[PDB]
């Protein structure tokens, strides 16, 4: 059903695939009967071919409708005896038996063999629709692979209906080669080959064309094919192009439409730095993660207050303050908390401010930046999980010292309104205040 | 009956056997059996489309089957030409059906359509067969057969009447339009140029006189598919090098040809792509919502049962946010819109436990100004201390009952469909006191405050104290 | 300098711009000296360009910043004379002169004259932003005209470099025609315009190739430049295809979306084929441009009022409701009424209803048709001008006859409350009620 | 590290990385040995891509971890060590050693030269995200410059193959020119590069076309890459076009359809552009207005707080009511006051509605109006600093006297709920916005 080895035995049975896409084909339009070199081989691959058709009795059949995959050992094998049976079944009659029954017909009969194709249209459908695979490198190679199937398959009639010819040299080979039946079949597989991907690529240089009226309808039915062929290529080809830049297109239109919102105002140049600088930098935290804020909030506030909580509780516990208090009034304030991202060297509290918020460190650090009249010394190392300006916003005087963001960091916003309005909801005023004033010590 | 019958369904409908627009001596435009008789002419003009430029470049298929098989064709054209005399129009600028015979002769025969058909299914070269002993010759006379070329406007109506029922697949459709399109100007090209090989003086300066010497002695199919690959060559760009032109008037027609053959081309891959485009523009943006939950889920290292409620719920945003297009009558006139609402909530409305005992004039003004939204199983559609302009009458899923507290938050009652929510506020005029969140996928009917009591203390003097008595009740 | 006698005119100039366009380049390519049927009519054209470098100086020129004509005669001088004076200065000095300075400067001085191209370019600008214009055929012509000229100028260059070349059986025109300066004018050019095109359209059948490496390495740059071109036509015919393609494929959507409402509901097949009679009727009356409500909601009630006004005046007062009344009151009514059409054979209003609505006939007709026991009973029809449900309303009583269309009608709507609360004002009701009394006797 | 010297250094670099790929090719395929016009320029190239090579040691690198410049001697020479370096040193060891070593090595050798191109395609990556630059003729550029490359690579491996067929008559260009080996270099390399442009392009004339099966395998690989390559500066043009006017269709046919309905009832002039006026304005100062978006995103409040003080703080004092009350409960309150865009003659606060945003006007002329029993006149035209809709906000009456704008105003909006979880804590303030609310 879903096993491991199965899996891997279905991806086995697929380049057995690829292989049967190239020889039959092949055997179609360059041979007659079969040769040693490749009548072994196909008989290998028609025994692995029997050997699935046993073993896909003994499948995890699996109906929509109902979620359950059927375990059945006997609904399976009445389900896939209905539809893919005798496809599969003559798909891998071994081609001596096809001519004992009748000659003349190795080369139509093993075309049945194709049949074996939906495996590959079915592995890709499976490809698409997963999501550990990249869009890009599942839909760029089931177009290079049907072109090269559509290469081959007409490389192979177009010499098909040359070697069958009743005069070899009114053909579309022999006019160059005089006597192409007396060459290797590699060097003839070339020819045809290269006359097949010379009329798909719209070069078509002049040599190697057709000559009589059999190939030039040939030849009208593949270009016309060509033509919506290469149309559609080039749609799913901008279609991968479109969406492979539409990130860097919206930073860019990010970036355009926010400084016209400087220039359609005055800003002074310091703080169009300071925008700049933090927009960008959201733009580098997005690409990566740690940031990724319009889609966590698009969430439901009972998941994203259950995220902010598996982050940011074993952390915030740890802070001086809130030394005593009931784990939910925890639970509860930690759920509102704006995680920012701060470039270094810039100040987040300046100092002499109104206390208005207060934050907690989870990264970086940086330092208490001490300015006097005329001086700038710094008197700490903050770390990871530290409070800063919080005894101006519990005391309402201004603001202790400037901070500045000595690395990058992430901290978290918690402004004072909304945190008076949680405080009071329950009693922990008392032990905050405690802890608070204990921390003079 | 409707006007939506004869504009909608590409093939028309089923007439059963009395319709009231039915009548003697009539058949309907939008009739079945119509319908597809005018399909069948269609196929028809896909062969006479093709048989017009052959005989005219060809110029010897007519002494022979093609001469007697488009007059079975120019009979069955001469068919339609007096039946369309009992056949039906929709009046613009009064969306009737016309039905008298005097006024649909009128406006047939007014009509440039009528002498051109008349024309185009003129058999003149048989005309010419019985008067004269044969055909013969024409450099010219020929082209009187290319009058035939107007009944391509037949297959303009068809694509265009296929590309607004969308039963069919839009882009697909115009694919298989610019498909037939191109095969019938690479037939024109083909044609054309055999033509000005045919009739040039010396023929072993043409482009086909130079490869087969006698092609003016040679079967027509032979010339004929000499053309086709000839244009396919160059439609398509590839352009062997045999086959090309030789003189001068090859020439021109040649790079007339491959002018046009740009601006063609870049039309088919413009479609192709915008057919692309579309058809996969909603699979990525669903796509590109499932790839950033996980980079963010695997940056940090949320667990796997938290990361499988985002994705189980994103699809859940997707489906309600589908479910609010398939909101259509917001513009339709209050008058139906007001008929579908009745049907849909009356029942939901009327046997609700404050609307109990209301005249049947507030309801109708009620369940007429009403309009629903959905929500997702998560989000809460009113929250505690907010000042009360709306109140909700759920119908389907259901919306749990909570308050705000120095705890997180309690669940109190679970409110199941036809109940009231959030009425407290709405009537005490005091700030919604109770918060309310969907626990499914849920519908729900709002009620403007101002409007909802303005209606209920003016519109009607019959009410009163019996919304107390229930509301008591509660 | 903004009326058709400088519009017939400054657009007379075009045609003779895409004549000098023409003739330059083939002047450059397959002329030495000026031959008499060209050295006449192309000094023609240089008086009409002479006479509109001095009736350049009387033409008021509008800036943006000044938003209106500048009528100052030194202004329009100095401004004139700053950029394209020189230029066009030059442009028109007769070639039969530049000669007598200085031989075998004549092809090369008739291709200053190419200047002249910016009016073109100005023309193509002015189309593109203006209406009544197809812009699906200002798009589709601006790309052809440079495709036309390219080739063009592609073409007598590179016949040009073969006329200028020793051993003139070594070219790339000598290789086909062994003596092609000894051929009409015509031929030449149509071989030179042949292969151009052949090139441009990447077709290359082969001959009419380069033979020497001065031919190889212009080709080299021509392809590039073809390889470009058509890359920027492909991404422009992408743009014209989603054209006029956004109110045929909304109706789908619009359609599809009405589809499943009425399957998720189990809606009656009665109020569906009601609906869809109105989705398809609010389409048929939007390619009329018959009304547009999102260009009537767009814009606020105090300018929206006025379109309404005078829509609707002249019709209000030839109603037996509103003879006599202060106009203020009957701008408010026309002021709050929606216009809304309605497909022949519907119940706008019905029997025995409750009053909700009145309306008032602008277009069609209607009949007022009564049931008991018994339909068909047509007791009167009304005419675009009249009002029905009056009484109704203004008495709280049920419906009284039932009206239903008879073509494709529009009516102007107003509900009960909204007439009553703005019936509010003074006495006028007296009046109103005085003529609803009169009405009926 | 950023210094404007390293920068045109590292700028200086990138002109002679053009210049090895196209040399680096040209003599795999065009040359067997040295020779003295190309073995000294090569030489000097080489010297300074060494000097880079000794200079790399001292440049420091933006960790990404922590966004520092660290000028750290030996973290910097041991990711320099692992991350490339002797990759960069094989790059430049000059030809005559590697002839030293072994002859007949001289071409693929100096084919590692051409590692050198993650310059150049660093350097692209580093403009097109910039915004001094247009996008457009950036990714113009990239697409030209990998053509170009593509076309002269396949040139060389082209020529290279025809060159080492041991009979000469038996290639794609010993069919023509029936002497080639003896022919200049400048006739040689024009006639291979033209021979891949008639082949990239898809032209195909047809002299010069493969011969023997060596030539139809590379031309078959070549034209299969050939395939996608223009597949993809299609697309890529195709993205460069539509992306540049995307709205542009969307205005127009809301801009035309107005056109259509005002000229399908005959509308006089005056009036008919009175729409189209206020239609193309509120097409503006709506996008203008969602363009203050770059504040919810510069989000952190000690940014878009200093926008908001900066932009709108000198207001906040000649108001009505807010002039004694104090400095820091104003800074927090501005912080939360977010502005807004109307067109003329709009609504704002209309009349009989409940209270919900404070509002502030800034700039622009908006007026009191008042609707009457039937009939609406004025009371006040509002101007710049003055409050309106506080009467009935601070009352939790319903509002009064509905206000409408003659022009852009540029109104400054402060909600309900967010007033008053502001003053309810900061208890300071309370009474004093009704001592001087009540003063009239
Ligand atoms: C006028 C006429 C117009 C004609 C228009 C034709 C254009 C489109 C062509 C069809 C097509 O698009 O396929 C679809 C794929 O369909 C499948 O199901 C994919 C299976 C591919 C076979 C791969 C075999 C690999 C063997 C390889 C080895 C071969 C050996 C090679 C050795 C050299 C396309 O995608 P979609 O999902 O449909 O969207
Ligand atoms: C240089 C100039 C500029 C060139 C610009 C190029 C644009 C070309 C687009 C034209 C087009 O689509 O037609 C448009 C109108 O016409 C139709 O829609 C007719 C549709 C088919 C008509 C005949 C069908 C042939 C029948 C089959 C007979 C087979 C014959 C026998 C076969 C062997 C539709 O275009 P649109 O996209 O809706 O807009
Ligand atoms: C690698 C290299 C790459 C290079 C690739 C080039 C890409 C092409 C871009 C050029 C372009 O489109 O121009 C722009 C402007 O175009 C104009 O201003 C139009 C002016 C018309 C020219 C003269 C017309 C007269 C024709 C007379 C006939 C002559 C006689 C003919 C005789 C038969 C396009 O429009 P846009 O959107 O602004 O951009
Ligand atoms: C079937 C198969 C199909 C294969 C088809 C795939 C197309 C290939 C595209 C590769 C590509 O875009 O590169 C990518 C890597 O980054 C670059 O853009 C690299 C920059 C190019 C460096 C070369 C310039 C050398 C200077 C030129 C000197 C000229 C030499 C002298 C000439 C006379 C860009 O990707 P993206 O930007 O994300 O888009
Ligand atoms: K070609
Ligand atoms: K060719
Ligand atoms: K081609």
């Amino acid at each position: 059903p879903y096993d491991h080895k199965y899996r891997i035995w279905e991806a086995f049975l697929v380049v057995l695939v690829v292989y049967t896409a190239w020889v039959s084909p092949f055997e179609f339009g360059f041979l007659r009967k079969p040769r040693p070199p490749l009548s072994i081989t196909d008989n290998i691959v028609n025994a692995f071919f029997a050997i699935d058709i046993i073993m896909t009795f003994f499948v995890g059949y699996l109906d929509k409708s109902t979620y359950l995959i059927v375990d059945d050992r006997k609904q399976i094998a009445f389900k896939y005896l209905r539809s893919w049976f005798l496809l599969d079944l003559v798909s891998t009659i071994p081609s001596e038996a096809a001519m004992r029954i009748s000659s003349q017909s190795y080369g139509l009969f093993n075309m049945l063999r194709l049949w074996r194709l939906r495996r590959v249209g079915a592995l890709f459908a499976r490809l698409e629709k997963d999501r550990n695979f990249n869009y890009f490198w599942v839909r760029c190679a089931k177009l290079v692979c049907v072109t090269l199937f559509a290469v081959h398959c007409a490389a192979c009639f177009y010499y098909l209906i040359a070697a069958r010819n009743s005069n070899p040299a009114k053909t579309w080979i022999g006019a160059n080669v005089a006597n192409f039946l007396e060459e290797s079949l590699w060097m003839r597989y070339v020819t045809s080959m290269y006359w097949s991907i010379t009329t798909l690529t719209t070069v078509g240089y002049g040599d190697l064309h057709p000559v009589n009226t059999k190939e030039m309808i040939f030849d009208i039915f593949y270009m016309l094919f060509n033509l919506g062929l290469t149309a559609y290529l080039i749609g799913n080809m901008t279609n991968l192009v479109v969406h492979g830049t539409s990130r860097t297109r919206n930073f860019r239109d990010t970036i355009q439409a926010a400084s016209n919102f400087a220039h359609r105002n005055h800003l002074p140049p310091r703080l169009q730095d300071q925008m700049l600088a933090h927009l960008c930098l959201k733009y580098r935290t997005d690409s990566e993660g740690l940031q990724q804020q319009e889609t966590l909030d698009a969430l439901p506030k009972a998941i994203r207050s259950s995220i902010s909580h598996f982050l940011f509780y074993s952390l915030m516990d740890k802070v001086y303050l809130f030394r005593g208090v009931s784990n939910d009034l925890l639970f509860q304030l930690v759920s509102e908390m704006k995680a920012e991202y701060f470039p270094p060297k810039e100040d987040v509290i300046l100092q002499n401010e109104a206390p208005t918020d207060f934050y907690i460190l989870v990264n970086g650090t940086a330092d208490l930046v001490d300015v006097d009249t005329g001086t700038e010394s710094i008197v700490r190392e903050v770390k990871a999980g530290d409070i800063i300006g919080e005894i101006g916003v519990l005391c309402y005087r201004p603001q202790l010292f400037t901070v500045r963001t000595k690395r990058l960091c992430q901290l978290l916003r918690m402004n004072r309104t909304t945190f008076l309005n949680i405080i009071q909801a329950n009693v922990g005023d008392g032990t905050i205040i405690m802890n608070n004033l204990l921390q003079h010590l | 009956t409707s006007v939506s019958s004869s504009l909608l369904p590409a093939f028309g409908t089923f007439i059963e056997d009395d319709n009231p627009s039915s009548k003697p001596f009539i058949v309907l435009h939008f009739d079945r059996r119509y319908r597809l008789w005018e399909l069948f002419l269609v196929i028809l003009v896909g062969y006479s489309a093709w048989a017009s430029l052959f005989e005219l470049a060809f110029e010897k298929a007519a002494e022979g089957a093609l001469l007697t098989i488009d007059l079975v064709v120019d009979f069955f054209f001469a068919v339609d030409i007096i039946l369309t005399f009992f056949v039906s129009y929709l009046d613009n600028t009064t969306y009737l059906n016309v039905t008298d015979h005097k006024l649909i002769a009128k406006r047939y025969l007014k009509s440039v359509a009528f002498v051109m058909d008349v024309a185009s299914t003129l058999p003149i070269q048989f005309i010419y067969k019985t008067i004269t002993g044969d055909v013969g010759r024409g450099q010219a006379f020929g082209f009187l057969n290319l009058l035939r070329l107007w009944r391509l406007r037949r297959v303009a109506e068809l694509f265009k009447r296929l590309e607004k029922d969308a039963h069919f697949n839009y882009f697909v459709i115009r694919v298989i339009k610019l498909l037939c399109v191109t095969i019938f100007w690479i037939h024109l090209a083909g044609c054309i140029l055999y033509w000005i090989a045919y009739h040039y003086p010396r023929p072993t300066d043409t482009w086909i006189g130079s490869q087969v010497e006698d092609f003016k002695e040679r079967s027509v199919w032979l010339g004929y598919t000499y053309s086709m690959y000839w244009s396919i060559v160059t439609l398509t760009t590839v352009g062997y090098g045999d086959l090309h032109a030789v003189n001068s008037r090859e020439k021109t027609f040649n790079m007339f040809y491959m002018l046009f053959n740009i601006d063609l081309t870049s039309y088919i891959i413009g479609i192709m792509t915008n057919l692309v485009v579309h058809g996969a523009l909603r699979t990525f943006a669903m796509r590109s919502a499932i790839n950033d939950i996980l980079r963010y889920t695997s940056k940090n290292r949320l667990p796997d049962t938290m990361r499988e409620q985002m994705l189980a719920h994103m699809q859940l945003k997707f489906k309600t946010a589908e479910l609010r297009q398939e909101e259509v009558l917001q513009d339709l006139p209050k008058a139906i819109r007001s008929s579908i609402n009745q049907h849909l909530f009356r029942s939901i409305i009327e046997e609700a436990y404050l609307f109990k005992g209301f005249p049947e004039g507030l309801l109708v003004q009620l369940v007429s100004q009403i309009q629903a939204e959905y929500f997702p199983p998560k989000m809460e559609i009113i929250l505690q201390n907010e000042i009360p302009t709306d109140f909700y009458v759920i119908v389907s899923g259901g919306v749990d009952i909570i308050a705000s507290k120095g705890v997180s938050e309690q669940v109190l009652a679970k409110l199941g469909p036809g109940s009231m929510a959030g009425e407290i506020g709405v009537v005490f005029n005091i700030p919604q006191p109770f918060t309310v969140r969907t626990r499914r996928l849920s519908q729900v009917i709002r009620i403007g405050h101002h409007k909802f009591k303005e209606m209920v203390q003016s519109d009607n003097d019959v009410d009163a104290k019996m919304i107390i008595a229930n509301f008591m009740t509660y």
